[PDB]
């Protein structure tokens, strides 16, 4: 059970500074290496999001809950569908000015088949 | 010949129960279950056959009786609804649709109207070969023209609402005389063709 | 009557399905634990525990007449509420829940 | 191959386990089915509610970083050094199985960041925290379910698997064996009894003829 | 009459042992899964009956125990750990109830000390039933206290962990030799159940 | 314990009860899945092929010292604690183990 | 001497089946399953034996082949897959790891290529001691590189699919002739085990 208590978040830059503020992630004082990150809408290659993406679910163990926007995670589709664990949640939300999709949502999608 | 075989051995495997099976060339299964249910026989369209229906239905189909094409079209219906209950236990109501809906409704009634009986009334006691023709003729019109508005643009929801008289009308049919047409050619079934296509029209519409 | 009570032939049809159903409360009580445990299986566990424990059980010198037996039925199927008892005439059910 | 002579004591007991798994299995597979359609409706409306109110915070955050004239989110990434909004895990027993859920604590021994007293511009991030902290609660208290969504999505799957296996493969295996052991056990009884009679006969012809 | 009986073909269905058990009144069983697990004599509630038991109780009643009581709580706890297992296997473990835990810990308990013994109990060569009596006392005792400490709340494992020294000490009984306490009554088990019951004050709260 | 030893027919004991489980858990391992195993039993699985495939073997030729058979059983229950243990006496295995 | 024999019991434990059983050196099971889908002469490593085995082995292996090392190897590929494939067929084949599941795969290729023997040629049912050797060395290289590779970093469904054509290769490599090459030992053959060590660079890397 209790082994993780940060939320990590892959969210646009507003959303993730606002989240912060609020106090949900940090920017550990030993690894020195960031527990969130930030992204530039379409000026941040789909390539570097993977990395970071591995890292929250897998190179770190202390993230409870990974937030991802569902503008973002649809660029990197094959590897959020591929990761099927609990432990963290994926939970994808709607990106800034961008509508709910069920089909940016990697959880409903699995859910629906096989019921 | 009608013979009764049970066990012998306490299992079916018996000599007497397969060897009588294979030289009958009619099967009508019998259950505890649709007995409790008050359903007097309790035969079912997979624990039965009858290879003589060819040529019976011939005979009947001569009389007036349209029986024939009416009988293939009734067994079809509750084997395609076996099946359709299947995926109400796994997947639930989410996954079919207002034509699939529309099947289990029809094969509710045939086998209301045809298996369920108990001596209700002197016309369960006896029913001539003409109210069993009609019961099966008003079944299958309904569910030709039901399909067919869903496809066109309407809801099972839609045509439960606005048929109320008419289908409880046949559902009922078994305690009513049949002698209401003429003498054994009913009468509330005849009556029902013209407003079955009226409804169909609002139906649609 | 006489001998009998015309209520018999309902509750015979009351008790018996309750039984059975009773017995498949006992094996998923186990699986899914007590605290998980639907509210009508819980209502046909508790029946199966006083079904046994007083209407089959009796003493070896203790005679169980027949109007005596229909009584002790009554209290068991009372924790269903009228809505869970339908093999019964309401005009039954009304007279002895 | 499998024993002749009484085996049939044994294989009968293997159909009563098999039998007995499959009813139980059965409501224990009904019951998660239950259960989850019920959390799909839930889980497909707090998307929607989540994503409304993470627009809205966002929008107002955004609108003071652009009037003060300078980026608040590098002043706020130096200053996250810790996380107000933590959970604390607890497992659940929803049936048998164990899944996560998660209670959100709000540390109260956590003092504000200094992002503020930039001037006018520092009252601007000062609101913009207080709106923020109350809207981030939300997308924690309603994704403690998700987590035991996905879990409750991959353990319904395996049971739905064990009645399919059980159903199709076990109790037809205990049917036919049962079967094929029988049909021999029979006839080593049976013929016994003409191999004593067919004896018999040649020593009642002997006897009577004397 | 000691009458052995074994296997002259099947397990139980040879002639010998259908024969036997017809005019047996005293059976006690003996399993080979646990007979090859070393856990002989091993007697098995429902593959053992006395029909003398009733007369037997009564006779020590008037002998001094209060021996019927501890019979039906002996044979609950074996009888509801069959069902249980049958459950635990098919299923698998990821839940079992508070009391079922319970009930499948103490039955143990009475296979180590009591069904598994020969050449394994040091004191064996002649056992009063007194003090089978305050043995097995001290297994019901524990077991009534235990489940009504979860209900009353507190956890399972907090109630194992507390319960800890005398839990061992009823595991190592059969060792023991009357040496405390009379010459049939031993002072080591009545200790026990007091001790038992400052155990459950721990425990609760 | 003269020509064998004391221990000769504990240590025997142990690895038939163990073996046994070994066996039971292989059976249902295969039919319902990694869901009905737990953590004696996941031991238990390893235990079989420990013994089926150094024990039982060896050369047509080979020939064993009974006090070396000893040996090689204390061995392959060296992976158990001892509170597992229940077919030998605490005070014989604490001896030779 | 080479004698068949068959039931009249519909089993394998029948009197002539049985006491030929006693006596027979060498055995060739008949599996049922594998002749409904064809593979005239139909045998798995646990229905069949030889005793002669061991000493024809040794001479096998004087003559050229690589021969008691392909026994040994034959057997352990059929028997470890045999386990896997219950595990399959009930549970999921989800459990199992990815050299397992090419433990089934290269097997299932055995299956089809050796015992299917009915052919259409004199070379698909003539399979000389040598063009026997050559095939089953090819196989088995494939499998122990195939287990390394999925083992130091890749996948069954990406190694899969980059031999792909060379497995096609294998398959069809019963059709050909023996009279090629040396004798029976091809060229063809030969070749293959360099085309094997360099795909095993590529699936790992």
């Amino acid at each position: 059970a209790e082994k993780r208590t940060l939320i990590a978040v892959i969210a646009d830059e507003d959303t993730t500074t606002g989240l912060l503020l609020a106090g949900i992630g940090q920017i550990t004082p030993e690894t020195q290496e960031k527990n969130f990150f930030v992204y530039q809408e379409g000026k941040t290659t789909k390539e570097e999001i993977t990395d970071k993406f591995n890292h929250f679910t897998e190179e770190r163990d202390d993230i409870a809950i990974l937030l991802i926007n569902q503008h973002i995670a649809e660029n990197i589709r094959a590897r959020v569908d591929s990761f099927t664990n609990a432990f963290p949640a994926i939970l994808e939300i709607p990106s800034k000015d961008h509508p709910y999709d069920p089909e940016k949502d990697s959880v409903l999608k699995r859910v629906r088949k096989l019921f | 010949i009608v013979a009764a075989v049970s066990p012998a051995g306490g299992d079916f495997s018996d000599p007497v129960t397969t060897a009588t099976l294979g030289i009958t060339q009619v099967f009508w299964g019998l259950d505890k279950k649709l007995a409790q249910r008050k359903h007097f026989p309790s035969i079912n369209t997979s624990v039965s056959y009858s290879k003589y229906t060819n040529v019976l239905n011939k005979f009947y189909d001569s009389n007036y009786p349209e029986f024939p094409v009416l009988r293939d079209r009734m067994k079809e219906i509750l084997s395609n609804a076996e099946e359709l209950e299947q995926v109400v236990q796994l997947v639930g109501k989410s996954a079919l649709s207002d034509s699939d809906k529309i099947t289990l409704d029809v094969a509710t009634l045939i086998k209301e109207d045809f298996l369920q009986q108990n001596g209700y009334s002197t016309y369960d006691a006896f029913c001539p070969i003409w109210k069993t023709f009609d019961m099966m003729r008003a079944f299958i019109s309904y569910h030709d023209e039901a399909q067919k508005a869903v496809a066109n643009g309407a809801n099972w929801s839609k045509l439960a609402d606005s048929t109320g008289d008419v289908k409880h009308a046949v559902s009922s049919s078994k305690f009513f005389e049949p002698s209401r047409g003429e003498k054994e050619v009913h009468g509330e079934f005849e009556k029902l063709l013209s407003t079955m296509q009226e409804r169909f029209a609002e139906s649609t519409d | 009557e006489g001998m009998t009570r015309k209520d018999h032939g309902d509750v015979s049809n009351q008790l018996y399905a309750k039984y059975a159903i009773g017995k498949d409360a006992a094996a998923m009580k186990a699986v899914v634990g007590e605290e998980a445990l639907s509210i009508e299986d819980k209502l046909s566990l508790e029946f199966l525990e006083k079904f046994e424990k007083t209407f089959i059980t009796q003493g070896a010198y203790e005679d169980r007449t027949v109007f005596e037996s229909l009584d002790q039925a009554w209290s068991l199927l009372r924790i269903y509420p009228k809505e869970m008892l339908n093999r019964i005439s309401p005009k039954i059910l009304d007279e002895f829940y | 191959v499998f024993p002749t002579r009484m085996t049939l004591g044994l294989m009968k007991t293997k159909l009563k386990g098999a039998n007995q798994g499959y009813s139980l299995l059965k409501r224990k597979s009904e019951a998660l089915t239950k259960r989850f359609r019920d959390i799909t409706k839930r889980i497909d409306d707090a998307k929607q509610k989540m994503g409304r109110v993470m627009q809205t915070a966002a929008f107002s955050l955004a609108e003071v970083s652009y009037a003060t004239g300078e980026n608040i989110g590098y002043q706020v990434q130096e200053s996250v050094s810790t996380a107000r909004f933590k959970v604390r895990a607890r497992q659940e027993n929803v049936s048998g199985v164990y899944l996560s859920q998660f209670e959100s604590y709000i540390d109260p021994e956590i003092n504000d960041f200094r992002l503020t007293g930039l001037g006018r511009g520092g009252q601007q991030v000062q609101r913009a925290k207080e709106i923020y902290s109350r809207a981030v609660e939300t997308l924690v208290e309603l994704a403690s379910l998700q987590t035991a969504f996905i879990i409750l999505d991959e353990v319904i799957k395996v049971t739905n698997r064990r009645v399919n296996a059980i159903e199709h493969v076990i109790i037809p295996r205990t049917e036919n064996t049962i079967a094929y052991i029988n049909s021999e056990l029979d006839e080593l009884d049976r013929e016994e009894f003409y191999r004593l009679k067919k004896v018999q006969e040649k020593k009642q012809n002997e006897t009577a003829k004397l």
